[PDB]
């Protein structure tokens, strides 16, 4: 959620304070396998 | 522990791997790219427009050509100059504005980056009444001016794009989308943007677009005392991939 | 064990010494997708450039210093042919589309003895040109700091400024973050890197991208008591998986 | 009309409050990332990848081991991470952008010596005493392990997280127990055996990644002298 | 009251804000306009209405096919929609009010000459390349069609959106591969067959709408050169 | 693929009805009529009313008539001149105000046209604290004054119409309905307004209204320097019919 | 619904803030018919 | 009717006077099979060699007697380039393998008016060496 301490409300859209792709139609992973 | 470092990958162990021990209880989480990078710095200081522009001509620029420089800043954690994308970054004939964000590339150790972009812009004058413009990434500054009762007025007071306009000793800030061609933004790059007498490392279209600061009085009103503004920005839910260096810390 | 043999095509390589292959990134780096950039419809691998393209690179003296590298782009090693590396029906379907998208996958063969030492690390470095403007590029202080980077010329008009940096710098104890593995002269003879497709965009063009550097550079010089065998030389052997050509043109002219 | 008090804060820009802005341009679908493999979620991903120290001898990223060598440790920096030895691995360049750690440092080792080379070195590391440890009775009185040089070319030594606090301070300005945890040394315990016609003083290659329980905190901000 | 903290941009007049205003005057019917057809409700429906384009040979709506011509395009126009074969179709004067464009463009032709006369044309696209295609070799090698003059007066060839990205701009300022797409040029294949009492050298009508698959992105501000 | 263009319908195709290829997914919608018409751009730069005006006496006009010109803003898209409706847009005996809404007809590609406007009134002056009126369309200018205790105060300080007060270097802002007896209005249009000496092509009363700007003091506190005020306009809930065509794009 | 990131809330009613008609008691269709 | 267009990969030729593909000795002479003669997996179509390759032929005049002909090879033609006939990508895969087994699909254009007389035979021979001085 990055440097967001809002819980409570978010005023604006997604697609307004954001901006989200378009389509096509903790654990923290390796950065590399040894196959 | 017995290992190959010849493999390519060495598992990250802990004091009960070898030694008696135990593992640290995870503290903290500000690592996350998302979180590290959602904070503003200082991207450029440029200076506020009091006419209309003349956008800096493309490189090479040769001596005589009225331009008008030090009013556009590119925004870009990239090394720009004269408000163009550069690839070497340098400092110190005409003294071209370069700019680079340091607190990026020290944390710039991967290679394509995203993110929604926060542009807060604060006077450097005392009490100053300034206006911010801005047009996207691959688009165009439009110079020239329009006459309103015997006043010419630039054309950038319109368009279609922002043009946040400040009160007095007061401050804009907006966020802006990631509006550019590309996919991500190449923190390092290594092809051409073109394919015939390109330059290699030179990105088309890696940033967020081009802001300046206007002063919102026509052009008859223009002072002579040059005023300078700042340009902090914020990446809003930032995103990093491929794995890269961090720069070299000289040992002299 | 240590024997593998890696079958692509018409080509079979072969090692004795393998460490295992080096997938970058992901599982199965050779899992791709088309573009969704271009509406044509690609061309995805056949049996022709579903291969191995073995090129020379140069030897390995005892005077090549630490940090002394050498750089091989993909596919930019395929047009200029560097090493003898002909890249037949692959670098012939790559001039005649305007767009490519691969990820690669590598091997750097370099035959030591128990008598030798040295190390070499042999990595995919991505979106670098240290292909453009000796047997071995050294490290110095501008390949260190960017600052002899290609750039545009700023003209006339404006006063030159002090270059001080670039992006494309290489810091060159850094470069074990990149999938990498070491060519120590008393483990192995040979290492492998399977990479993916990365780029700013979903294809890039086949004349223009260096989306993937082959770097091999030297960690510890080369010695060895004099009657062992001098100069080793380097080998690198190249295997584009899952190509996804675009844009059918005629063949590229400049 | 909702009657409101504006606090003494008002019409304060703080570069670092954790709340949006205003859109300007909003309503704009980006070109879509899921073809990029390798995304980074976390810094830590990187600092647990093993990059090369640097040791001067024109620095180095190994250790010569010569023939004939005394009762010192062959290589010894101190666990601080602001020394010279960290500025350029990426657990050192990483750690100096932040303002604590917490867990461990861990230092990988790779011989790139011949493989007919013999021998054993005795890796200590120190928690922070009055004086440095040098001898190989000191060194072994501390944390320590014996490596054998063999068919495995790598001996990866985990530097325990020592603190008198839950964090310590990864840079010291003033050089306390807060920010300097000891020293990590390097000793040769029996020399290098080699036969005849092989190279002469063969060459530890150093790494420096983190552990899986290294943390970091508080994000400060950065040195620009890189781009001097 | 409720306290409330105003933002950096508070007093400001941003010229784009999705958002309302005070009412002044309300509480106001309007004539109802539901006798009026034809209603717009996208720019769309009217980039998708072929309009003719322009050709210098007083500039000309038309394409004249000679009776002796050599190895080169007929006519030949970039794909690049600030072009001025372009600038009084509704697809390239919509398209320069915008800063992107994705999808097709569809040039139609119609045959303009006598009914007696016949003949083929190969109409061709190229994606750019570093030189423009000149001979029918090179035509027939890029994407083509070849159009038989018959009963039917009309070919609308389509024009493919070949991108390295999603959307390209509309306006070639500085003249990339983002915002020129290559090349349309209409060859002839055999000549123009006429009887006896015949006019020599007929007309090729071009037109320039957009495809069904056409869309415009981020308006930007006019040009206002028309009014001067 | 064959076609007949004489039919006046050409069906759009892809590149799937010939060749072999596909559609592209539809990134936006911003061709939206609803949507693009909505946004603020300069209108006119009218002058501010320091007494009560005269208004400007109808077409053609004599010399010596003592009226009061460039401060009213006929609120049309559709070129003006003299704060009254024109059908020719010219530009430079009196200089005429003249004003065309630019961004307009360079994407009115339609016949008729209908919105609520929303007018932003921007004053080009350093601190200004002035006042906004407006009447509706038909509607007519009511110009005397009353004197409230030795002090001439015109009649454009009342009304039943709005009158929006700005504070001291404050905006006025507020949206006005489609108040015209026309259902829509005319982008072009080809008939006349009366049956005997009128002008064709011209529309009596397409407009959302007039503004003017005035100072908030009485007559007798009116000052020598002529104070300028700009006039910005929003088309919201634009609705637009009968597609036309788009202004000659010269090519000299 | 225009330029109108507002989903929320409208403070005035439809007939204040907008101007609707009197009464007398995606999918973009082409703007002439071949018949 | 006489109007078939005939699409083969990003090729689509077009004809309005179609007298009917004249199919040869097999209802679908498009239907093949790999060769029994080689042991390594053949190199079958694909996308950029599906297709159609124009090359001009020379002018049919008066002087033209009966029974003048003028031959093409198959593939013969791809190889010295005859009448302009480059082969793309067919002719750089024809170059690199040594055998190759494949029927052909030629469409001969000649348009003449209706006040024009004459006819051409157009054929497609088995096995002759016209072609040769």
């Amino acid at each position: 959620r990055g440097n967001n301490g809002n819980m409570t409300f978010n005023y604006y859209a997604n697609t307004y304070q954001n901006s989200v792709d378009f389509s096509t139609s903790g654990i923290l992973n390796p950065l590399g396998y040894l196959k | 522990s017995t290992d190959n470092a010849e493999t390519g990958v060495i598992e990250a162990g802990n004091t009960d791997t070898d030694f008696s021990g135990e593992l640290a209880a995870p503290g903290s989480n500000h690592t996350n790219v998302k979180f590290l990078f959602d904070r503003s710095r200082l991207l450029n200081v440029i200076k506020v427009l009091e006419k209309d522009a003349v956008f800096p001509r493309p490189f090479p620029t040769a001596t005589g050509t009225q331009q008008d420089d030090g009013y556009f800043c590119l925004l870009t954690p990239r090394p720009t100059v004269a408000s163009r994308p550069a690839t070497r970054f340098g400092l110190y004939g005409v003294l071209a504005n370069t700019s680079l964000d340091f607190n990026f590339y020290s944390l710039a150790c991967f290679t394509y980056f995203r993110s929604d972009l926060e542009v807060t812009v604060v006077s450097l004058e005392p009490d100053l009444e300034f206006a911010v413009g801005w047009f996207p990434s691959g688009s165009e500054y439009q110079a020239s001016s329009f006459v309103y009762d015997q006043l010419h007025v630039p054309y950038h007071f319109t368009g279609r794009t922002p043009r946040a306009f400040a009160s007095k000793g007061g401050k804009v800030s907006f966020v802006l989308p990631w509006n550019s061609v590309s996919s991500v933004l190449p923190v390092r790059w290594g092809g051409a943007s073109k394919l015939s007498s390109a330059t290699r490392g030179l990105p088309a279209h890696a940033d967020w677009g081009t802001i300046y600061a206007f002063i919102p009085r026509p052009n008859e009103k223009k002072s002579t005392a040059v005023k300078h503004v700042a340009v902090y920005i914020r990446y809003k839910n930032a995103r990093a991939w491929c794995p890269s260096m961090l720069p070299f810390r000289s040992y002299k | 064990d240590r024997v593998t043999t890696q079958t692509a095509g018409n080509t079979a390589i072969n090692t004795q010494s393998s460490l295992g292959v080096l997938c970058a990134y992901v599982e199965d780096p050779t899992k791709s997708d088309p573009p969704s950039s271009s509406t044509d419809q690609p061309t995805t691998t056949f049996t022709a450039i579903d291969r191995w393209y073995t090129g020379r690179l140069n030897s390995w003296t005892k005077a090549v210093k630490t940090f002394s590298f050498q750089a091989v782009p993909l596919p930019g090693a395929f047009l200029s042919r560097q090493g003898g590396l002909n890249g037949g029906a692959f670098t012939a379907t790559l001039h005649r589309h305007f767009l490519m998208k691969c990820g690669w996958q590598v091997q750097v063969q370099c035959n030591l003895t128990q008598f030798h030492q040295g190390a070499l690390l042999v990595a995919m470095v991505p979106e670098t040109t240290l292909d453009v403007k000796e047997q071995w590029v050294e490290m110095s202080d501008d390949y260190r700091t960017g600052k002899n980077m290609p750039f545009q010329s700023l003209g006339t008009y404006y006063r030159p400024p002090n270059w001080t940096w670039g992006p494309n710098f290489i810091n060159p104890y850094q470069v074990t973050v990149f999938p990498h593995q070491i060519l120590n002269a008393r483990t192995s003879t040979s290492v492998d890197i399977n990479v993916p497709y990365i780029g700013e965009t979903p294809t890039q063009s086949s004349e223009t991208q260096n989306s993937w550097t082959l770097l091999v550079m030297v960690l510890v010089p080369l010695d060895y008591k004099e009657g062992a065998t001098t100069d080793p030389e380097i080998t690198f052997s190249v295997r584009p998986t899952s190509p996804y050509f675009n844009g059918l043109r005629n063949r590229y002219t400049t | 009309p909702i009657p409101t008090a504006p606090r003494e804060n008002s019409l304060m820009f703080l570069s670092t409050t954790p709340d949006d802005t205003v859109p300007a341009y909003g309503n704009v679908r980006t070109p879509p990332v899921n073809y990029l493999p390798g995304e980074i979620t976390d810094l830590l991903q990187l600092a647990r990848i093993p990059t090369l120290m640097a040791f001067g001898r024109a620095y180095v990223p190994y250790v010569a081991v010569p023939t004939q060598f005394d009762d010192k440790p062959l290589i010894s920096f101190p666990i601080t991470l602001s020394d010279p030895v960290y500025q350029n691995t990426l657990v050192g360049a990483i750690s100096s952008n932040f303002a604590n750690y917490r867990g461990c440092i861990q230092i990988t080792l790779t011989f790139c010596g011949p493989m007919m080379a013999r021998g054993k070195f005795l890796l200590s590391y120190s928690p922070p005493n009055g004086t440095q440890p040098q001898t190989l009775s000191e060194a072994m009185q501390c944390t320590y392990s014996i490596w054998d040089i063999g068919l495995n070319s790598s001996w990866t030594f985990v530097i325990p997280y020592i603190s008198p606090s839950d964090y310590r301070e990864t840079r010291a300005i003033t050089n306390s127990v807060y920010s300097a945890d000891g020293w990590f040394s390097l000793h040769k315990l029996t020399k290098i055996t080699l036969p005849p016609d092989c190279p002469q003083s063969p060459c530890i290659l150093f790494f420096a990644s983190a552990g899986e329980d290294y943390t970091l905190r508080l994000p400060v901000d950065c040195n620009p002298s890189y781009v001097f």
